[PDB]
């Protein structure tokens, strides 16, 4: 018996992430195992020598679990994350330690109900733009939801607004709108 | 504290120059797959630990496929492969 994940994550890396999520939610360590995994991933990014050492297939797994154990005692990881990384180094699966962490981040984002929003504008703006954009994006929210907003700048769309949601997308931008109008001109008669 | 922890972790693993050297992952039927040789060229000669020569024919993202200039019974997994640095000449 495994607890159903909030969203389906695919691949072998998603299988490990759902196994870790199910084990952490059967116990009461969902927030703890997320905190040390994020701190572990931040440690691996801040020290690329550790990432090259774990992904090295020449080194024996005893040296990998010792290096994992030495760098996880400082994280104060207790039982789940230590066994999770011991399982990753028992198999030849710690080459994608970034993959399982990213998949586990995706599960926990949907656990809190956060929906990723991507809004693209030609020029950055705030005050009047950001206030109404937050309310407009909040109108798509069902109860029990959070907004993860990512703002992008791109002059190739002339102007307008290219706003995307977790699965939905619109192209209300000037560049695409004049493009289909000119296409209508060429296909008029 | 943090940097001392990094030195403690990396001190256990042996120090290797993976840009110019490499370690054999799998050897069989005259084909050696080696991890490392980051700056190796295609068609470039290599030297094994047993003195056998080889040529890098596949430069894959994970490993380098090397054709062995001899009997592969002298090559084991974990052997050091170095870069000659030049294409084959006679």
């Amino acid at each position: 018996q495994l607890v159903k994940a909030p969203i389906q994550v695919f691949g072998i890396e998603g299988r490990y992430a759902t196994a870790l999520y199910s084990a952490a939610v059967k116990q009461k360590k969902l927030e703890a195992v997320e905190k040390d995994l994020v701190q572990l991933n931040a440690s691996l990014k801040k020290f690329p020598r550790l990432g090259e050492l774990l992904k090295n297939p020449t080194l024996s797994r005893q040296l990998k679990k010792d290096a994992i154990g030495s760098m996880l005692k400082e994280q104060k990881a207790v039982d789940l994350t230590s066994n999770f990384l011991d399982l990753l180094t028992e198999n030849n699966r710690l080459k994608m330690v970034d993959g399982v962490i990213n998949a586990f981040k995706t599960i926990m984002a949907a656990h809190r109900g956060e929906v990723i929003c991507e809004v693209t504008s030609a020029k950055p703006l705030d005050e009047a733009a950001r206030k109404d954009l937050e309310v407009a994006l909040k109108g798509f929210l069902k109860p029990g939801q959070n907004i993860k907003l990512t703002l992008k700048t791109d002059p190739a769309i002339i102007g307008g607004l290219v706003v995307s949601i977790g699965d939905r997308f619109v192209d209300m931008s000037i560049g695409t709108k004049i493009k289909r109008y000119t296409a209508a001109l060429k296909t008029a008669v | 504290i943090s940097a001392v922890l990094e030195e403690k972790i990396l001190g256990a693993a042996p120090k290797e120059n993976l840009e110019e050297t490499g370690r054999v992952l799998s050897i069989g039927d005259g084909i050696a797959r080696v991890y490392g040789l980051k700056n190796i060229q295609a068609e470039e000669m290599v030297e094994f630990s047993s003195g056998l020569k080889g040529m890098a024919l596949n430069l894959e993202p994970d490993n380098v496929g090397i054709v062995v200039f001899g009997n592969d019974k002298h090559i084991k997994e974990g052997d050091i492969v170095k870069r000659t640095g030049a294409i084959v000449d006679v």
